RNA sequence: GGUGAAAUUCUUGGAUUUAUUGAAGACUAACUACUGCGAAAGCAUUUGCCAAGGACGUUUUCAUUAAUCAAGAACGAAAGUUAGGGGAUCGAAGAUGAUCAGAUACCGUCGUAGUCUUAACCAUAAACUAUGCCGACUAGGGAUCGGGUGGUGUUUUUUUAAUGACCCACUCGGCACCUUACGAGAAAUCAAAGUCUUUGGGUUCUGGGGGGAGUAUGGUCGCAAGGCUGAAACUUAAAGGAAUU
């Protein structure tokens, strides 16, 4: 594995077996839903919902407390972000090291990172415009990817 | 033909180390591949330390030892007879 | 659409005067006419007067640097050393 | 002879070469 | 981050952009925080601090210049000084 | 009761140097060495003139006044040999076996930090 | 006629209600409506104008006084400063590196320009056209063109004369020697390439 | 090579040991047997004298002959002259260096040198440069022969080092740090900072050199030699 | 001073040596390992700042976005080139001392370019693990690096809480290693170089006897030195690999 890099190991999350689950939970899904929209309207991006209802609420997994996803849940109540959170960090990245790049010149180790990280961006934009998603025409322009961030 | 699994001498995983100098001839040599031989002999030479403890002022109790470590290329730890040759069976050997 | 492949800025010298000191010419030539900006307002503005002198157009604020660059590296290592010098001493 | 010294004579006798082509083209 | 929060706030609470602008919202008085980068002159600085002081509101210090400002905010454009009309969803006011 | 010196006993090859030395060690007694002694260029470093080069030294130090005297034996150092002369220790033996107590023996050769560089080029001194 | 540009720095006359004018060599960072605290008690800042006697080793100055009242001898052409190498406290003298790489001795009353002489890396760029070197020329004096002594008459120049063009004697010239005779070299104690470290 | 010598002197008898004087050197009251030793100078004359030409000089001693004791042998005190009173040259603290058969002999291999130095000023103006010197050590019980470190205890380490040094140094004389020195009580203060991090071995002072020297101030020097 | 031995060379103008310092540049011993990181080249003093990366832990999220690659692009040891700074040791050239029948080679003493750095080029190596990348399975054993888990485990501060450092057991990813040879190979040898005449997991590149020859020419890149692509005529029955005596 690791697209970009020699490593090989494995690293991921074991979910249970029980699709209805964890049992002791007594919270109503409804209760769950505006918990989600509520981390979602001060900023907090859908793995941030997830982790802060996994450790401090008994929501295990917010596919089998709820009928759908938490990005899912997102998009129907209208707090869904116009460009994928992946991309969002893989390009606010990409912005970091070129911020880095223009004062210290002489790193050739951040200019090969920086070219797997755009070419990263490229192959997962072009899955995005695919699978309608982003604009047919949605570009990673250097000089907007700054504005893009927000 | 192969002669050794570690081609030079102990070095698996890094490509590059600083090289040493040898002591005897000034050779240039990788510091894994060179063969080091500590050498922790005393100040004084065999025996005459007797001759030194009637001589000594304080109760002696000096003794002091010289610490050096010596590296040695290839050619010239063969000729000093530092390293010597083996059979195959012996090579193996550690 | 690319007039000029390796002349660049200097195709006015023509054929005269090598091509060694015509390459010299365009590399410092290029910083010399390349626009810079402001570090009081930061607006692209600071452009080249006469040698040594960085005047611009919309803050009007004037700079002495280099002959043909806004901040000599030179410069900037001296400015490093005179800060650093002056946090020890006056701390 | 050693492949660094072969190598050495032929690309001096190519410097010759080329250097004789230059007065003629 | 401060970036993130003034992000969020510009997405969710109200706010204005520019200098005459935050001016206008000192004297009625219908501002809380105003953030002012550090590449703004330092006369219109001391002048927005001074309707700071008189209004009883809250002043912070961008540590980049007016790109950097508009940056963080969201615009292409230079910000000279953000007036934060109100926080929102944000916590920009009752932190930092 | 016992006045001290101290040695400077430099080992190294083709040549010995003892250089009898007063504590502060501005002055300087007695600095005879191995090459005055020998009519072979050859033996300059060997044991058999390192003694009769330190018999002398042990002597004028005596009649000068100074009865003991420190240790302090050391090589070429540097970046060339690290490694004593061949005769050092014989002239350590040689003023200790003439009436001359010594103490406090040191090792002052110098080890360099990653200093310069070492004669020789990268393939040796071929010989 | 000089390649380092100047700075108009303008004070108020302490005895008399009246605005002085001064002309200060522009440095490297100084800018318009840049305030030049001038004077011993002020800090360690570009521009400032402070004695070498207050300021830690290491410091680059620039237009620095041989003496104290000079208002500017060393350092002052373009792209060029002087560093401080030390301070002595009895007999106060600063210690000084010259930007010919000459070590100097000079009172600690000598009050120097902190920076880098604005127009720096001025001579990197060729002339290219004999019309630019006229023109830098005529602002300066009349020492352009210049004609080459073994091309003269006899009469005319030392080197001169001949079917052909060799300059006949040494062109090393002694320092001892009358005004006519030193046309060359003058005192030179080595010719030829200079290859290798000049053990400065 | 008596007789290969061709050019002897390209120019072109009495002893001089009968125009030296001996003189009697003494040590700070900071160690106990002061008695340092004899020292020969030329007689003084009345173009350059004896004192000028023994003002400057650095003699190197043993600590534990200063002492009398012998655990202090691996550490030898730099003593440098200053001042003379008719016979009997005067000395200060100039430095202090850990031999070479000590030093080589606590670093070994399979094992972590943690090494520091600090830049610090005494009370008196002495501006000194302090180094210490650190090895991991195997603890009891343990069967892996390497007991190396992970580089994040190395500097935090450094770290209380350099700030033991720091506090023990700034807030007290050059008399007093010599005292301080002699018990070996900054080890002491290091291995109870630093048992924490990790157990650690051999932990010494390397040295105490001098950089700067303040006013001569001969007041100090008659009370350090009373 | 040096060598197997000598000599050039330095020495009443004090060489060599010792003691107190100062300046300049280079370098990162000992600690330094069948040890770590990095795509490779490569990287070893301390501190501060900048961004980046592998592994581990995860009941967090997206969801097949993936693997190999013509063309194309980034980095790319040393040496070499352009223009400054720097220039202490070593030191292509060169000058001498020898040895030798001859020695402009090995050895000795000097010594320019270079060795360091800034900005721009050069795109090469035994750049090798002579073994392309991804995935699956297959004999055992121990040590070790990084993370995690458990054991009233041991030690540590205030004897005894934490934490940290160690012991034992387990787990994931590593640099690797020891013994066997199911299996493979011409053999040397290999936990892959095995699962290939019981021949088929996916993909890229290269080779068709030895010379001529990586030469000639034609393109292409480069300031140059040189790099990439790249023959033919002609000649030969042999070269070449692993082992045995």
């Amino acid at each position: 594995g690791r697209m970009h890099s020699a490593g090989k190991g494995i690293s991921s999350s074991a979910i249970p077996y029980s699709r209805n689950a964890p049992a002791w939970f007594k919270l109503s899904s409804e209760s769950v839903i505006e918990q989600i929209v509520k981390y979602a309207r001060k900023g907090l991006t859908p793995s941030q919902i997830g982790v802060l209802l996994r450790d401090a609420h008994g929501v295990t997994q917010a596919r089998v407390i709820t009928g759908n996803k938490i990005m899912r849940i997102l998009k129907s109540n209208g707090l869904a972000p116009e460009i994928p959170e992946d991309l969002y960090y893989l390009i606010k990245k990409a912005v970091s090291v070129r911020k880095h790049l223009e004062r210290n010149r002489k790193d050739k180790d951040a200019k090969f990172r920086l070219i797997l990280i755009e070419s990263r961006i490229h192959r997962l934009a072009r899955y995005y415009r695919t699978v309608a998603v982003l604009p047919p025409n949605w570009k990673y322009e250097s000089a907007t990817a700054s504005a893009l961030v927000n | 033909p192969k002669k050794r699994a570690s081609n030079g001498r102990n070095k698996k995983g890094r490509g590059h180390v600083k090289p040493v100098r040898c002591v005897n001839c000034s050779k240039s040599i990788p510091k894994d591949k060179a063969i080091k031989r500590m050498a922790i002999r005393n100040i004084v030479e065999a025996a005459a330390v007797r001759d030194l403890s009637e001589a000594s002022v304080y109760p002696e109790y000096a003794l002091p030892k010289t610490y050096n470590k010596l590296h040695y290329c290839v050619s010239c730890a063969i000729h000093a007879r530092i390293v010597r040759v083996r059979s195959r069976e012996d090579r193996k050997n550690r | 659409a690319k007039r000029t492949k390796k002349v660049g800025i200097t195709g006015k010298y023509g054929v005269r005067y090598g091509s060694s000191l015509r390459r010299q010419v365009k590399k410092l030539e290029i910083q010399q006419h390349a626009r810079y900006d402001c570090s009081f307002c930061g607006k692209k503005t600071v452009k080249r007067g006469a040698a040594g002198i960085w005047t611009c157009s919309c803050c009007k604020k004037t700079v002495a640097g280099g002959a043909y660059t806004v901040s000599t590296a030179a410069a900037a290592t001296v400015r490093s050393t005179i800060r650093r010098l002056r946090e020890m001493v006056e701390a | 002879m050693r492949a660094k010294w072969r190598k050495k004579r032929t690309r001096r006798l190519k410097r010759k070469r080329r250097k004789v082509r230059a007065r003629s083209k | 981050s401060i970036n993130q929060k003034l992000a969020l706030v510009i997405k969710s609470g109200k706010y204005t952009l520019g200098y005459k602008s935050t001016v206008k919202s000192l004297r009625q008085g219908k501002s809380k925080l105003i953030i002012i980068a550090a590449n703004t002159p330092v006369l219109r600085k001391s002048e927005l601090e001074y309707y700071a002081m008189l209004s009883k509101t809250k002043v912070y210090y961008f540590q980049g210049g007016n790109n950097e400002l508009g940056t963080a905010v969201g615009k292409l454009f230079r910000v000279g000084v953000v007036s934060i009309l109100e926080a929102g969803d944000s916590d920009i006011l009752t932190t930092l | 009761s016992q006045v001290f010196g101290v040695a400077r006993i430099y080992a190294s090859f083709n040549d010995t140097f003892v250089h009898v030395t007063d504590l502060s060690g501005k002055e300087t007694i007695a600095r005879v060495t191995g090459g005055m002694k020998v009519k072979a260029d050859r033996d300059e470093s060997s044991p058999y003139a390192a003694m009769l080069a330190a018999q002398d030294v042990a002597a004028k130090c005596k009649e000068v006044g100074i009865t003991a005297v420190h240790v302090k034996i050391r090589a070429t150092g540097g970046t060339r040999t690290k490694t004593p002369g061949p005769g050092g220790q014989a002239a350590l033996r040689a003023l200790a076996r003439s009436g001359l107590r010594i103490g406090r023996i040191e090792d002052v050769t110098p080890v360099p930090s990653d200093s310069t560089r070492k004669k020789g080029g990268r393939r040796g001194r071929r010989l | 006629g000089r390649g380092a540009p100047l700075a108009k720095v303008v004070f108020r006359d302490p005895y008399k209600y009246r605005l002085r004018e001064e002309i200060f060599i522009a440095n490297e960072g100084v800018h318009t409506g840049q305030f030049i605290y001038a004077g011993k008690k002020a800090s360690l800042n570009v521009g400032n104008v402070l004695p070498l006697g207050s300021v830690p080793e290491g410091t680059i100055v620039s237009n620095v006084e041989e003496k104290p009242g000079d208002r500017g001898a060393l350092a002052r052409a373009s792209g060029n400063y002087v560093i401080i190498i030390g301070h002595n406290p009895d007999e106060n003298k600063t210690r000084v590196r010259l930007p010919s790489g000459a070590k100097k001795v000079i009172s600690s009353d000598a009050r120097g320009v902190i920076g880098v002489i604005a127009g720096g890396g001025r001579v990197d760029k060729p002339l290219l056209k004999a019309g630019r070197a006229f023109h830098k020329y005529r602002l300066k004096r009349n020492s352009w063109p210049k004609t080459r002594g073994v091309a003269m008459n006899p009469v005319d120049h030392p080197h001169g004369g001949g079917n052909h063009q060799h300059i006949g004697k040494a062109s090393t010239i002694s320092r001892g020697a009358v005004s006519g005779q030193k046309a060359g070299l003058i005192a030179a104690r080595r010719t030829g390439l200079l290859r290798g470290s000049q053990k400065t | 090579a008596v007789g290969k010598n061709k050019r002897l002197s390209k120019g072109k008898v009495v002893d001089p040991f009968t125009r030296k004087e001996w003189f009697d050197i003494k040590a700070p009251s900071t160690f106990e047997n002061r008695n340092v030793g004899k020292t020969l100078v030329n007689k003084s004359t009345g173009l350059k004298s004896a004192s000028d030409a023994l003002k400057g000089r650095v003699v190197e001693v043993c600590l534990a002959d200063l002492q009398g004791s012998e655990d202090h042998s691996f550490r030898k005190i730099k003593l440098r002259v200053d001042e003379v009173q008719g016979k009997n040259l005067l000395t200060n603290f100039h430095g202090m260096d850990f031999t070479t058969d000590k030093l080589r002999s606590m670093v070994r291999k399979w094992q972590t040198l943690i090494e520091a130095n600090v830049t610090v000023k005494t009370s008196d103006d002495y501006v000194l440069r302090i180094f210490a010197i650190a090895f991991t050590r195997k603890q009891a019980n343990q069967v892996k022969r390497h007991s190396y470190a992970q580089s994040s205890h190395i500097r935090a380490i450094r770290k209380v080092i350099s700030e033991i040094l720091t506090k023990e140094v700034q807030g007290s004389t050059l008399a007093q740090l010599t005292s301080k020195l002699i018990p070996e009580v900054i080890n002491k203060e290091i291995e109870n900072a630093t048992k924490d991090i990790f157990p650690l071995q051999n932990i010494h002072v390397r040295k105490v050199k001098l950089l700067k020297q303040p006013k001569f101030d001969v007041g100090a020097l008659m009370a350090l030699h009373g």
